[PDB]
């Protein structure tokens, strides 16, 4: 019975329609003529249960978080991108509550369409064609847990988004990485019942997609920012990969550098940055959660910490050492970024590319291009992943699935949309300047930090 | 005063991780490394031979219960002929003390940046900025390395500084009091680098801190440990990277907790607690300044509007609803969300 | 008084891996090594000729049982032409005692606290104190390699001490009771460390220790070696230089010094300190919970031991051997907890 109880749910492959109708009654239950039973209250709480049904689960990371997503990514990105419009869009779960995670499993397990979508007849029909209310977005953004993450939009514009872990993407990389123990990373989530449907499947652990193999080194107007050494950043880049931290971090971080320096210098304004990789060290280090308001501390999560050491090469419009210093932004994804004072003598400026490259120390390293080949699957990326197996995937942008509009509380007074995080592959270069200086384009339907020459 | 439905601040104090290094004789640095091994212990839990009412379980007969009971475990030690251990890290003094990093209630902006400027003139960031200091030139940071050791030294390197690193020697034999920091030669001017560091619109203050522990011979060391969840190994350590080798670190999380260790104002204070809102104790599982005694950090946000008539006074502000000042400031530095939810 | 749902110690004795090393005439001292080597022994198991009942298995023949069963261990002993063998680690004795390390009850935080020192004031350090050093002071420590010896030779360097070495010469000759160590020029002044050590709030107290073994020609070494879940004996290591070299472990060295408990109610030979205190040899518990003086069954007494020790009468033995207990599993330190 728990073969067929694994089959209905989310993270198994699809599936005599008088045998499956019973077996959906069932397990509603925590036989026959249990299902010849039908109580008028049953119905109203399963109606319940298909409007509270969510493509995209805010309350993945935090289960405290209040909300109903249900909509498809908004335009389709090119081939070299991957996000959840190129997967088809079926396997979707159900959240909101602990209660009735069994009741749902009448109107919501979508043997590929879904059921949701005598008098009895008549009326739950009228229920649920009134309340089916196909592609809704119900989140305040005032009292409850969301992120919040502002990216310079156009130009002296910013837009405030908040990405949601997409549900079709989870069972895609969880079912697909069964076979391969090399590229998968388990990260456990506690109180199950309260995440969701698709985590009581696989009951908290949710297989992320780690980046091959260890770190190594081969050895190999300008402003050139050397070690800088962040001690505990998220490995999470996004609901999927766990490795080098996502490149929409490492552009706020370029990007609060331009803008500490405006305080002073008002016209200096980055165009482009290049980055160079020493030393990864993914570990699953974790993260005590302080005491919240009847004292205690919330729920528990599986936290992947990295240690990046790395060398910043940025193209600048056209300054002192204590400007320069003192104008640092002081974390890098969650993660303490400091350079040492003995590598303050390396901080100058230079004209031409050759010499910025001869300018700086720790010499083995990697340039991080980005990987621009028909990724349209795991399958496709994990093809790539075994050939060479420092590949190193990532989030590289965001995909919304909205357009942005004003909201009562956004971050920073600006116009919010619900986004999603963009999965690209991430070469290294021996070291041609167009592959290396990363830049953050902007579209109307998505945000993604490019490589210039791309 | 309300509170907002978004109220949140960045920390002022920003550590990193602690690296361990291995001195030899002839002066060469390795970094200290570590192994898993399996002992056998006895079988002994009050678990194993006792039920949750508290009989005798009757499957643990005598001959069962003596039986061996395999364990995995991290163990890190000091190497048979070396000399001491390097303990390096490295703290900043940011500033973000004095706005907001997200507030939505025009009024309560306002209220903060006089209540900042306030506690600046007329008391002063010289209590914060001693009791932060005196956890950093001590072995505060060292958790339990400091206890069953020789000797330890801890040699500062600021950055807005002319020369002369600044020492501090022996410490368990010199460096016991308020009054012993205060007899080194340039203490009062690493002092007023927290106060010119938070007094100021941007200010840096950057400082390298390294120890020096003459362990006993073949002697334990202590680093952070992991926090996972539960699907063999029953003490993991957290880890770097050092050159090509892994490392035991002791976090740099665990490492500000340390720093931060300066509430001894709860209202039957003998210990000081580490600075957080209805400040806790993790030794004796407890809260002190639990929001019953009023003295959590939410019903001192309520009484802020409160301590502005005092401060803009002239008469002494007695001393007891001033440790409530101390206790205000101190989680602004610290930071975090300030919401009901 | 009830257990409650926290409640765990510090250790208050901190051994350390013991190193070996080769001293060689000229008095020049290399680490000992060890090597693999296969050999050839038997087919002795008793499951090999006999089936589970007991009646003889058919399938070995006389000549199928006389075939050889080989096997390989780990193989260390004494290089030829060496003089002796040095062994040094060291202790500490740091007071974790006095409170409990976490303990989320304040009743029982305060009574266990009260136990401490009235039984100080009462008893004494002077006897747990005596029987840990005295385990260091011979090679109780150097386990089997005492054994087949011709002499072995203590050496102690306490630290917050003036000068002049503490030295043990040839025991099994010059030390063997309790009043050949009390004969000591110096051993007045290394009990009233350990007594210092548990006594305060800060107490420390450090020894370095280094023994001395001769032992016979080309002879064996009996290092402590790993729990495994092929090589039959794999012996546990540590890298001097760069070779690797024999250890006998922190956990097994401080399972030497704490062979103190003579208490269990039928008392012949010394037991390592623990919960339901075990004999290994005889593979049963002494101290069971039916006989009513394991741990958890005297912690439950504890408030009943602080009007015994606040009384002017002289406390019975029966009823200060379980308070000898009492503080020997405090120092040993563990979680304490239930349910």
């Amino acid at each position: 019975t728990t073969e067929l109880k694994r089959a209905f749910r989310p993270l198994t492959p699809h599936i005599n329609e008088l045998d499956a109708l019973t077996i959906l009654v069932n397990l509603t239950d925590k036989a026959k003529c249990k299902q010849k039973l039908r109580d008028e209250k049953w119905w109203a709480s399963c109606i319940n249960c298909v409007n509270y049904r969510q493509s995209h689960n805010p309350k993945f990371p935090d289960i405290r978080s209040e909300g109903v997503i249900r909509t498809q990514a908004l335009g389709e990105l090119p081939s070299f991108l991957l996000s959840s419009s190129k997967i088809p869009p079926y396997h979707w779960s159900y959240s909101h509550d602990s209660k009735y995670v069994n009741k749902s499993a009448f109107l919501t397990n979508e043997f590929i369409s879904c059921l949701g979508e005598s008098q009895k007849t008549c009326k739950a029909m009228a229920k649920q064609l009134a309340d089916i209310t196909l592609t809704t977005i119900n989140v305040t953004l005032a009292p409850n847990y969301l992120t919040q993450i502002s990216l310079p939009d156009s130009d002296t514009s910013y837009i405030s988004l908040s990405p949601v872990a997409s549900l079709s993407m989870q069972s895609h990389f969880h079912q697909r990485l069964q076979d391969e123990n090399r590229h998968s990373a388990i990260t456990r989530f506690s109180r199950t019942t309260n995440m969701g449907v698709t985590a009581m499947t696989c009951g908290g652990a949710f297989r992320m997609l780690k980046s091959g193999a260890k770190f190594s080194s081969p050895p190999h107007s300008f402003l050139v920012l050397p070690n800088i050494r962040v001690c505990g950043a998220t490995a999470l880049s996004s609901p999927v990969t766990v490795g080098i931290p996502s490149l929409t971090a490492f552009f706020g971080f370029v990007h609060a550098f331009e803008r500490n320096i405006n305080r002073t210098t008002s016209s200096f304004r980055v165009e482009s940055f290049a980055i160079c990789v020493h030393q990864l060290h993914v570990e699953k280090r974790g993260l005590t959660a302080e005491f919240v308001e009847t004292i205690s501390a919330p729920a528990t999560r599986d936290d992947w910490q990295c240690d990046v050491v790395f060398s910043l090469i940025l193209n600048t419009n056209f300054i002192d050492q204590d400007t320069l210093v003192t104008s640092l932004p002081k974390r890098l994804a969650r993660g303490s970024a400091k350079i040492a004072i003995d590598d303050f003598k390396h901080i100058n400026s230079f004209s031409t590319l050759e010499t910025a490259i001869e300018s700086l120390p720790i010499e083995a390293g990697r340039w991080l291009s980005l990987y621009a080949q028909s990724n349209n699957n795991l399958s496709d990326l994990l093809a790539a992943m075994t050939e060479d197996h420092q590949l190193m995937a990532s989030c590289v942008g965001y995909h919304l699935l909205e357009e942005p509009k004003d909201k009562p509380n956004s971050l920073r007074g600006y116009k919010h949309a619900i986004a999603e995080c963009i999965i690209g592959l991430i070469n290294s270069i021996t070291f041609d300047p167009n592959t290396i200086f990363w830049s953050l384009k902007n579209y109307q339907n998505y945000l993604v930090v490019q490589p210039r020459s791309i | 005063m309300k509170l907002p439905t978004n109220l949140a601040y960045e920390r002022s104090i920003d550590p990193s991780d602690v690296c361990f290094f291995v001195v030899w004789p002839d002066d060469r640095k390795t970094p200290l490394t570590y192994n898993s091994r399996t002992l056998l212990g006895q079988m002994e839990a009050a678990s194993l031979a006792y039920d949750v009412s508290g009989q005798p379980i009757k499957s643990a007969t005598a001959e069962a219960l003596a039986q061996g009971n395999p364990h995995q475990v991290d163990f890190c030690h000091v190497p048979y002929g070396a000399s001491h251990i390097e303990c390096s890290f490295s703290v900043s003094f940011s500033s973000e003390l004095r706005q907001p990093y997200k507030c939505n209630s025009s009024k309560v902006k306002q209220t903060l940046v006089q209540l900042v400027e306030l506690y600046e003139t007329k008391i002063g960031w010289t209590e914060l900025a001693t009791r932060y200091l005196m956890n950093i030139c001590n072995g505060k940071w060292l958790w339990k390395n400091t206890r069953k050791a020789y000797c330890w030294n801890i040699v500062l390197t600021p950055w807005p500084w002319n020369g002369e690193k600044v020492g501090f020697e022996d410490i368990r034999t010199n460096y016991t009091s308020r009054q012993d920091f205060k007899n080194n030669k340039n203490w009062s001017a690493i002092v007023e680098m927290i106060k010119t560091a938070f007094s100021s619109t941007d200010g840096l203050a950057i400082f390298e801190v390294r120890a020096t522990l003459h362990l006993p011979t073949n002697a334990m060391v202590r680093p952070s440990q992991v926090f996972t969840e539960k699907e063999q190994n029953s003490r993991v350590f957290q880890s770097t990277t050092i050159d090509g080798e892994r490392s035991p670190i002791l976090g740099a999380f665990k490492t500000g907790a340390a720093i931060a260790t300066i509430d001894d104002w709860y209202p039957e204070a003998t210990e000081p607690l580490r600075v957080g809102r209805f400040g806790v104790h993790r030794e004796d599982v407890t809260c002190y300044r639990h929001p019953s005694t009023g003295k959590d950090f939410f019903s001192i946000l309520q009484q802020a509007e409160h301590y502005i008539e005092v401060l803009s006074a002239n008469k002494t502000p007695a001393q007891e609803t001033i440790n409530d000042m101390h206790f205000l400031m101190a989680n602004l530095i610290k930071g975090g969300m300030f919401q009901h939810k």
